[PDB]
């Protein structure tokens, strides 16, 4: 059998561990309590969704999963909320002081003081399962935590697993709900000591998902819980393919294979179609052409880019419920006709499709419409420079005036490190730069 | 729950904390007693940072205060929470504070507070978390001063890893009288520069200058001072006994807050100043309320911010309003003022709303912002001591228990060190 572990750093990060964690249990059919879906009770399972949740005595399906913080504010918060029974007791990590925007207090100041607790849990729970494939990593960007924490611990998982794969979550941050202005300071931090360690990593953006919730959401003022329940959404959209059955992009590596050519350039775009808002009954109806059409569409990518404006280089995609492969292939050949759309010049650049069994499951009681049809594109497309460039321009606009310098440098970094990493992500740039 | 130990001394410190205090227990409606006599449950979800627990389950809030003039507690119950501060450490000293530093900060009070030190370790422990430090004073000459930055110095000897704050209240020559104080302020900042980066400068002569000009006064009175300050200095710490957006720790404040480790005063404002009148007033919007908030006259500060620049905002709206309406008018302000902000920072308009309105008013909002424009306030000051120093005047004190010139010009020195990174970065 195989499994995988997901790991949780961050307030941003368990917020959206609990959301999806609490979507995935509600999809397969498990309950807060996981009595039995159709299976042996003990030891059961046998499909894909045991490499998320096993089995204990009860066959309650614990989620072998752990979430991180450096301060109980809402480990906690969610430790005595729905899901109290359905993780383990003292298997949820609290810290005690924030790293409050600073990377180099969750570097070099609280979090290396607590790293080996982490470790020694993750490597527990690896002992008690038998299948590992690889990590799932949920942080973000601008927090002190999920940038400096997450880059050690994942130094640390690379140190002693040298061998499987891991995936980011990430969360490209956004001024329009930033709560620090040390943000890209963070991020540029964090993302130059990560292609050495990192595999692939899905970031979305707060901006794009933001615009999502609103223009088609039908909200004007979006807290955590809409934009981290559309993320957790299309997390689920993204993450079907592992969750239930052999098809176009089963496993880690194969997802890597299928998307990532040179190993520095790991950031894949990626898409969900229904966005449809809320309870407004119909004014229209669905269609796997119409939105496998309106997949190409800016309208969802989850970061703000211009994709038509630049070389593809792969894409996939995922259907969810009502299955006939002949229209799909059908929708394809129309979307076909290369309208403004290029690919690579020395490779076949197909359409790669695996379609699933299930329509989306949707929270019952949350804003989304209840839909049965579903695109997840995984576009590796090259027009992320834009966004990436955009975040290195606001990042050397405040060296000149050498802005906040001090505050990382109290804790052990270098000033003319931070030179060192821009010229990387400009070499990065250029790397993109290089692909016409 | 990182707790925070509030310092405080002196005759002025004790006068503003001791309303500051009252404004703040109303606010969260504690009686005068000591009891939660509140009226909702989001009151003392986490408020142990400022509020302690007793045995019998009243809580108690830990705050001390010091000074050398024997009568404090003769003078703190002059408002209604003497007996309420915990009654065995009221600290007294034996003279007084006459306008002369180290007289408290070199030979005598400096024999007391080492006392003052071991009573606040002690009473740090009993929290679950420490946040840090903060200080409510004035810049006045007589063991004002002397007191603070000397025990400034000791509690960062002890707790490097942690953060101070001053609510210090720079003196001007309009209100007041008794000028040796240029020397005891442009002394002690001299060294609480180098000592704390979290300050807060309430200019006394821009208060006096909007209380009784432009808002009906004839005669400011002492306790007509504290009405504004305990307003405003009163919710400028909202966010921290508020869950909000901008939670934001001590040291979170200062890294979103302090660029550079030295350039750290912030000027505050509060759109809805009023005297002391019992009735409220008409109401006022949120556009009248966030073009109130940039008005000169308003500033907290010697100065006018249309002629400077701002290096990092922040605002902290109250009551109810349009909750995400306001980053509309936030974006409006960016918009129209980009000359006001400055290129070097972007996005420096952090924001965020409480949904709690303070006693006797619906809509307000306090201010905090860090701007080229206290440059004005330092020039000023400056000046106000460089064309008396060329006479000597009084320093036969000064010179007899332990200073000397050199200190008083390199003081100077220093001070001219930050109008230039001021104009320089202005630049
Ligand atoms: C041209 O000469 C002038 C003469 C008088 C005035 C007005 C005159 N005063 C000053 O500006 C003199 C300031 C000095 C200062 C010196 C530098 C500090 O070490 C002093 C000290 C304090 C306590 C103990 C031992 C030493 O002393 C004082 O603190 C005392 C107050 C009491 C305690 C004697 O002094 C006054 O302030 C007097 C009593 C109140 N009245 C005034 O407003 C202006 C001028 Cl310009
Ligand atoms: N989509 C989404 N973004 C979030 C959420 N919580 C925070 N963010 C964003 O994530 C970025 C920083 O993450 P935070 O959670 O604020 O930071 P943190 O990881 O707690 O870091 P520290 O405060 O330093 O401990 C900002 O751009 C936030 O707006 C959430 O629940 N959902
Ligand atoms: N802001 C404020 N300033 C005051 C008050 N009372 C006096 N002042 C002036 O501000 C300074 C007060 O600090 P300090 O000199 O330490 O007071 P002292 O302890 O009475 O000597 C003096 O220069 C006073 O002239 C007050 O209630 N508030």
């Amino acid at each position: 059998m195989r499994e995988c572990i997901s790991i949780h750093v961050g307030q941003a990060g368990v917020q959206i561990g609990n959301a999806c964690w609490e979507l995935y249990c509600l999809e397969h059919g498990i309950q807060p309590d996981g009595q039995m879906p159709s299976d042996k009770t003990i030891g059961g399972g046998d499909d894909s969704f045991n490499t998320f949740f096993s089995e204990t005595g009860a066959g309650k399906h614990v989620p072998r999963a752990v979430f991180v913080d450096l301060e109980p504010t809402v480990i906690d918060e969610v430790r005595t909320g729905t899901y109290r029974q359905l993780f383990h007791p003292e298997q949820l990590i609290t810290g005690k002081e924030d790293a409050a925007n600073n990377y180099a207090r969750g570097h070099y100041t609280i979090g290396k003081e607590i790293i080996d607790l982490v470790l020694d849990r993750i490597r527990k729970l690896a002992d008690q399962c038998t299948g590992l494939q690889g990590f799932l990593v949920f942080h973000s960007f601008g927090g002190g935590t999920g940038s400096g924490f997450t880059s050690l611990l994942m130094e640390r998982l690379s140190v002693d697993y040298g061998k499987k794969s891991k995936l980011e979550f990430s969360i490209y941050p956004a001024p329009q709900v930033s709560t620090a202005v040390v943000e890209p300071y963070n991020s540029i931090l964090t993302t130059h000591t990560t292609l050495e360690h990192s595999d692939c990593a899905f970031m979305v953006d707060n901006e794009a998902i933001y615009d999502i919730c609103r223009r088609n959401l039908d909200i004007e003022r979006p807290t955590y819980t809409n934009l981290n329940r559309l993320i957790s959404q299309i997390v689920s959209s993204i993450t079907a393919s592992l969750r239930f059955d052999g098809a176009l992009n089963v496993d880690l590596t194969e997802f890597q294979t299928n998307l990532v050519p040179y190993p520095r350039i790991h950031f894949p775009l990626a898409t969900y179609a229904p966005v449809i808002s809320a309870e407004k009954a119909y004014h229209e109806q669905l269609s796997v052409a119409e939105i496998t059409n309106a997949c190409f569409e800016p309208a969802n990518q989850m970061v703000k880019c211009d994709p038509r404006h630049g070389k593809y280089m792969a894409c996939c995609l995922l259907y969810r419920g009502d299955v006939v492969p002949k229209d799909v292939n059908a929708a394809i050949a129309t979307i076909k006709t290369k309208r403004s759309i290029q690919f690579v010049d020395w490779c076949p650049t197909g359409f790669k499709v695996g379609i699933n069994y299930q329509p989306p499951t949707v929270v019952p009681g949350g804003d989304l419409a209840k839909v049965q049809r579903a695109v997840c594109m995984l576009s590796n497309t090259t027009a992320i420079a834009e966004a990436w460039a955009r975040l290195d321009h606001k990042f050397d606009l405040m060296y000149a005036k050498r802005a906040f310098v001090h505050w990382y440098v109290g804790e052990g970094m270098e000033e003319g490190e931070f030179s060192e990493a821009r010229e990387d992500m400009a070499a990065l740039e250029k790397d993109y730069e290089e692909v016409g | 729950m990182r707790e925070i130990v509030h310092i405080q001394a002196g005759q002025c410190g004790n006068q503003i904390g001791a309303k500051f205090w009252e404004v703040i227990s109303d606010e969260h409606g504690i009686d005068p007693s000591g009891n939660y006599v509140g009226d909702s449950d989001l009151q003392l979800e986490r408020i142990s940072v400022y509020y302690n627990e007793a045995s019998s389950h009243k809580y108690v809030p830990r705050a001390i205060l010091v000074d050398l003039e024997p009568g404090t507690m003769d003078s703190v119950r002059s408002g209604a929470f003497g007996h309420l501060f915990r009654p065995d450490n009221f600290i007294f000293g034996q003279s007084g504070a006459g306008n002369n530093w180290a007289k408290g900060h070199y030979t005598e009070g400096a024999e007391l507070v080492d006392s003052v030190l071991d009573v606040v370790r002690k009473e740090c422990e009993n929290c679950d978390c420490l946040q840090g430090f903060q200080l409510t004073h004035s810049l006045g000459g007589g063991t004002g001063s002397g007191m603070g930055t000397l025990l400034i110095s000791k509690v960062r000897e002890e707790y490097p890893d942690r953060i101070m704050n001053t609510f210090s209240v720079v003196p001007s020559p309009k209100v007041s009288d008794t000028v040796v104080e240029p020397y005891n302020a442009t002394l002690s900042i001299h060294q609480l520069v180098e000592n704390t980066d979290e300050t807060y400068c309430i200019d006394n002569e821009a208060l006096y200058d909007i209380c009784f000009r432009t808002l009906k006064l004839a005669t400011p009175t002492y306790g007509d001072l504290n009405h504004l300050v305990s307003a405003t200095m009163s919710g400028v710490t909202t966010s921290l006994r508020f869950p909000g957006q901008l939670n934001a720790d001590l040291r979170k404040l200062a890294v979103n807050m302090v660029p550079f480790p030295r350039l750290h005063f912030f000027m505050p404002g509060f759109a809805p100043l009023t005297a002391r009148g019992s009735q409220q007033y008409r109401a006022l919007t949120v556009p009248e309320l966030t073009q109130q908030m940039f008005d000169a006259k308003n500033m907290m500060a010697a100065c006018d911010p249309r002629h400077g620049r701002y290096l990092t905002v922040a605002t902290v709206f109250r009551g109810r309003m349009s909750m995400k309406e306001v980053d509309e008018q936030m974006l409006a302000i960016q918009s129209k003022n980009s000359s006001y902000f400055v290129e070097w920072i972007p996005n420096n308009v952090k924001v965020a709303v409480c949904d709690i309105p303070p006693r006797g008013l619906k809509m307000s909002s306090t201010f905090i912002g860090n701007s080229t424009a206290i440059q004005e306030l330092f020039k000023r000051i400056s000046e106000q001591f460089t064309a008396m120093f060329r006479r000597k005047a009084f320093l036969h004190w000064y010179t007899g228990e332990g200073m000397d010139e050199m200190e008083f010009t390199e003081a100077e020195s220093n001070m001219n060190d930050l109008v230039s990174e001021y104009q320089q970065y202005q630049d």
